[PDB]
């Protein structure tokens, strides 16, 4: 899932790309713990789970 | 196949606006005529 954002040059403000993400483990601890990706507000779902 | 380049069967469509789903792995037919003739296929299938 590194491919969509983290990459050369990011999508146009004004045409945003899109990405379908189908057939995988996806584990989103590992943006939990990186310092890097902190904003991590999720409005109804718990955000560890 | 056509001679040459890349053959051009993909003329039952000309143009694709918008796509949402894809899938792409073995061809589902695992049937050969490789073998030998005399012998013919009896491929069934159910799409439900």
């Amino acid at each position: 899932f590194d491919e969509v954002f983290n990459a050369t040059r990011f999508a146009s403000v004004y045409a945003w790309n899109r990405k379908r993400i189908s057939n995988c483990v996806a584990d989103y601890s590992v943006l939990y713990n990186l310092a890097p990706f902190f904003t991590f507000k999720c409005y109804g779902v718990s955000p560890t789970k | 196949n056509n001679k040459s380049w890349m053959e051009s069967e993909f003329r039952v469509y000309s143009s694709a606006n918008n796509c949402t789903f894809e899938y792409v792995s073995q061809p589902f037919l695992m049937d050969l005529e490789g073998k030998q003739g005399n012998f013919k296929n009896l491929r069934e299938f159910v799409f439900k």
